[PDB]
């Protein structure tokens, strides 16, 4: 949690972009 | 991924030994020489 | 007039950067070749450390040993009824451009340095996709090459089977009985019962397709990630003299890329020496390999130039070439002559009744309707 109530998304890097899963 | 291409480019102009990708190779077939390695390694610079 | 392409073998993709692939759907082919959209012929590794010291050998029961029909396993049935399953419970087209299997497109990726073997494919192209599979006029001139093959060679081919018998489960491991363990020495051997997994996976603005036969997984199925628990097997003779280390790297080479394409994560060799005795079991990081051969301490410099990347650079433009070269609706023929070794032939496919025949091979008629009437919604 951050200090927003908003869930973090965990950041993925494959080849060299990054993705986001909520 | 045109955007993704100019980023490859650049990012191989700067580092050669990027880990998972293939470097840039000459078209001899030698990899091109990044910045990264001008300044580490017996080449580089910095050692003489 | 026919139009043939020619690719220089020294081709070498720029940005063949790999997506990470995921298991979108999963089949176990039958003895009958029918497919099912289940997980029944996958197998769970097991395998100890004391096992090694049993001396088995491996030509238990070679005299009876099985083999399927190599036309009805090259068809791409498993693929098609995937692609109608998902195709039909998402209502909308895939944007996946090339179907394949996992063997087809190992051979594409170690033909410059495995130049050992000659193949001739078809490709088929249909709604603005390519189905790239065996040919079955070559496929059966192979067959005819094949029965002049020794018995020492079918009983090397038989021992590879029954090292993946002896190292696999047909269940979880702790939903295994005794019986089903011990009793893998006499367990008959067959090249038509498997599983395999359909994955969808990136190379540059390509999605790639794969049927990848899965030996077994490391200790259970994950539904998130299951690429991360795949493990596969394979056997080699031992290793003796310098010319071992080259012979056995130039295999490792080949499993290599056959598990980095459906994104193996680890790789077990069994060692077998001139009496087939199972004689050492390696484990191998599929990440680690690359540096792995070029960190040996007995030749520190046998090449200047990277030997893997060279090898995913090819891979890559192979892809590239495919999915720019054919176009829509057309049939193909990609034959590879180890007799040349200089560049890779692509030729036009204008005989109607041989086009027909290939389509229907690779195109099954049930599929070809289902189609239609996605057509007609769309």
């Amino acid at each position: 949690v951050c200090e927003c109530g908003n869930t973090q998304p965990v950041v993925r890097k494959d080849g060299m972009k990054l993705w986001g899963t909520w | 991924e045109v955007e993704q291409l100019l980023q490859f480019h650049v990012a191989t102009y700067m580092d050669n030994d990027i880990a998972g990708q293939p470097q840039a190779l000459q078209k001899s077939g030698r990899p091109v020489k990044a910045i990264r390695a001008r300044l580490k390694g017996k080449e580089g610079r910095l050692r003489g | 007039m026919s139009k043939e392409k020619i690719l220089p073998l020294a081709a070498r993709s720029k940005k063949a950067m790999l997506r990470q692939p995921k298991q979108v759907a999963y089949f176990s082919r039958d003895l009958n070749y029918k497919t099912h959209p289940d997980r029944s012929n996958l197998s769970y590794y097991y395998l100890p450390d004391g096992d090694i010291d049993n001396s088995i050998d491996l030509s238990v029961g070679s005299k009876h040993f099985l083999l399927g029909d190599s036309v009805e396993l090259s068809k791409l049935d498993p693929i098609l009824l995937a692609l109608k399953e998902i195709e039909k419970e998402s209502g909308a087209k895939t944007k996946d451009r090339i179907i394949t299997w996992r063997g087809i497109m190992r051979k594409l990726l170690t033909l410059p340095y495995d130049s050992e073997e000659d193949f001739v494919l078809d490709v088929v192209s249909f709604d603005g996709q390519l189905f790239i599979q065996f040919n079955v006029p070559y496929l059966k001139s192979k067959d005819v090459q094949k029965q002049g093959d020794t018995e020492f060679h079918k009983k090397l081919q038989f021992s590879g089977y029954k090292f993946e018998k002896m190292a696999t489960l047909p269940k979880p491991w702790p939903e295994c009985t005794r019986k089903e363990i011990d009793s893998r020495a006499k367990s008959k051997c067959n090249n038509i019962e498997q599983y395999g997994a359909i994955v969808r996976t990136g190379i540059s603005r390509i999605k790639i397709l794969i049927g990848g036969a899965v030996a077994c997984t490391a200790d259970y199925y994950d539904e998130n990630d299951p690429l991360s628990r795949y493990i596969e097997l394979k056997t080699t003779r031992t290793i003796n003299q310098y010319k071992d280390m080259i012979a056995f790297e130039k295999k490792l080479f080949r499993t290599w890329a056959q598990c980095f394409l459906l994104g193996i994560p680890k790789i077990i060799y069994g060692f077998r020496d001139d009496n087939c005795i199972l004689r050492t079991v390696e484990e191998f990081s599929t990440n680690d390999i690359p540096l792995m051969v070029k960190n040996n301490p007995l030749n520190e410099q046998p090449k200047k130039e990277n030997c893997y990347m060279s090898s995913i650079n090819f891979y890559g433009a192979v892809v590239e070439w495919l999915n720019e070269s054919v176009k829509d609706d057309q049939v193909w023929k990609l034959s590879y002559a180890k007799r040349n070794r200089q560049y890779l032939v692509l030729k036009e496919v204008t005989d109607e009744n041989e086009k027909q025949q290939i389509v229907d091979s690779a195109i099954p008629a049930w599929f070809k309707e289902w189609r239609s009437e996605l057509r007609n919604s769309e």
